[PDB]
């Protein structure tokens, strides 16, 4: 619907910022969030900080409403602040001005956010990133022994840029083989496994964590992995996905290519009335005329979303992505290899033209373009993604 | 004249060629030529709407055609504020340098608001110009009566018309 706008730093919070925007792009996500209430309460009673994770979540709904007024960019993010700082000992630390706080890493703010929202809502939250992985375990030297997992899962998938990469395509795949060792013999000697995870079941949103904060031992400083990568628009997973789950998916993926051309018909036909002057209607500026049709736009969007969702199979589980492609909607990007005191900016791909992204550069907002976002070379050379977020077609 | 007048060849032709009344005759072949258009410019809506009308009187500068655009009352009353002031006195633009087109004129100033009479008498200044001399409709006929009525803007009209158009 409206407008993304500012979203109030005050020094310290940049990081902060950028993730909170982000999660609230996801169309899904923002309704539940706005349609929580603390009657419902908790859906787990296994956590001994159940109520603070009400609180959090409460706290978002007041900066989500706010986000989205082209009035407010105000958002009040001092209470929310202060409040991750209780429930997390992680937030308490670093001395900074006024409280302590200071900049950090928006993967640890993430994860802890994560386990907010899933406590509140239960296994709904959750199913919506739970990814299952046939996992083989081989030995480089000993292929022969071969430990099989299957019900092996998590919320979250690591791309590894180290070890040669040029792109982060390439390091989605360098990220499933992962390298752990064993002290067991019984599995076959204390070599490094080859570690190869398939995913045979995706969650409706992905997230990618680039792994890449490492203290560089020969520098004896913090560094992070300046190795280029490169990430495109549309992101297509039909390699990694084991054959058999990949069938399913393409054959979905038909029925939302006939939405997408209804909606992209009808918005030409939006963009000449307004190209158009008012004519006669007497003593009236053109634009009166105009908001009214920017108010019909960003509602037709929202039933065009609703259609592709009605459309897919009951086959289709929840907690399942519909198709094999997915589409960029928040880039929380990185810069300076501290983040004891390095900078958060944050692109966020615009609503009422999907086209269009807003980089918001905290407060200050700028326009920028999609194609800008595929331009980068990433690295140290320009801002560089570290947290990706990445929305099931159509949803 | 008087000259002219005492001899007596002809009365008439001399006091209208020694007048304006060739002047404006003159011009009458010429336009034909030019091409008597209906041509208006500006754009509707806000204070733009005003404009428009306005501006089809600067186009038609001098005498020319524009009866049909005029015959609409529509054009006329679409137009707000002091700006109907305008649209009468520039219909007496269309029809600049000639008594023709006095008639549609005359309608605005019997009828509705205080601010059309006003405008009715100065766009008949702007027409009678083409006389002064011819002393066929005078500009005193029309004019003498507005000043008597005690309303400001009417006379004001009224009796900076007299100034032009003699």
């Amino acid at each position: 619907a409206q407008l993304p706008v500012g979203f109030k730093n005050m020094g310290n919070t940049c990081y902060l910022n950028a993730t909170l925007q982000a999660l609230y792009r996801v169309n899904d996500l923002r309704d539940m969030i706005l349609n929580y209430n603390p009657s419902q309460g908790v859906s787990n009673s296994g956590a001994q900080d159940e109520e603070i994770h009400k609180q959090i979540v409460i706290e978002m709904k007041r900066c989500f409403e706010n986000l989205q007024n082209k009035s407010f960019k105000s958002v009040l993010p001092i209470v929310l602040l202060n409040t991750l700082r209780k429930c997390y000992p992680q937030f308490a630390e670093r001395d900074s001005q006024g409280g302590f706080y200071k900049q950090q890493d928006a993967e640890e703010l993430f994860t802890q956010l994560f386990h907010s929202m899933s406590i509140v809502f239960g296994d709904k939250f959750s199913e919506d990133f739970r990814i299952q992985f046939k996992t083989t375990i081989k030995d480089t030297a000993n292929d022969n022994d071969i430990t099989v997992k299957e019900n092996e899962s998590d919320s979250k998938l690591q791309c590894h840029i180290s070890g040669t990469t040029n792109f982060m395509r390439n390091g989605l795949l360098e990220g499933l083989n992962e390298k752990i060792e064993k002290r067991s013999d019984l599995t076959g000697a204390n070599s490094i496994y080859s570690v190869e995870k398939k995913i045979s079941r995706l969650p409706k949103f992905l997230t990618v964590q680039y792994v890449r904060f490492f203290w560089k031992r020969s520098t004896n400083k913090k560094s992070k992995i300046l190795r280029k990568v490169v990430f495109p628009f549309q992101l297509d997973v039909a390699d990694m996905l084991t054959p058999e789950y990949a069938a399913e998916k393409v054959k979905v993926r038909d029925e939302l290519r006939k939405v997408e051309k209804e909606k992209n018909e009808k918005e030409r036909e939006i963009k000449r009335r307004k190209f158009d002057p008012s004519s006669s209607e007497n003593v009236m500026t053109p634009r009166e005329q105009y908001e009214t049709q920017v108010a019909l736009n960003e509602s037709e969007k929202d039933q065009w979303l609703e259609e592709y969702k009605k459309h897919f199979p009951p086959n289709l589980e929840k907690g399942e992505n519909p198709s094999c492609v997915y589409n960029l909607i928040g880039v929380i990007t990185h810069q300076g290899a501290n983040s004891e005191s390095g900078h958060y900016q944050a692109f966020i791909r615009d609503e009422l033209d999907e086209n269009k992204w807003y980089k918001f550069n905290d407060d200050k907002v700028s326009v920028v373009e999609k194609e800008k976002i595929e331009s980068l070379a990433g690295g140290g050379e320009s801002d560089s993604a570290l947290i990706l977020m990445y929305k099931g077609f159509g949803l | 004249n008087g000259k002219l007048s005492e001899h007596f060849l002809y009365l008439a032709k001399e006091l209208n060629l020694t007048g304006p009344k060739v002047p404006e005759d003159i011009y009458k072949s010429h336009l034909d030529n030019s091409k008597s258009v209906f041509s208006s410019a500006g754009l509707d809506s806000a204070q733009q709407n005003l404009a428009s009308s306005f501006v089809n009187g600067f186009l038609n500068l001098g005498y020319c055609n524009d009866k049909l655009i005029v015959d609409n009352d529509n054009w006329v009353y679409k137009t707000k504020g002091d700006g109907m002031t305008s649209a009468v006195a520039s219909i007496g633009s269309i029809y600049q340098w000639n008594l023709d087109g006095l008639q549609q004129l005359d309608k605005y100033l019997y009828v509705d608001e205080p601010e059309v009479k006003a405008g009715a008498l100065l766009g008949i200044g702007i027409s009678a110009s083409g006389v002064h001399d011819g002393e066929v409709e005078p500009a005193l006929l029309l004019l003498q009566d507005y000043v008597t009525n005690p309303d400001t803007k009417i006379s004001s009209a009224a009796i900076l018309g007299l100034g032009i158009a003699f």
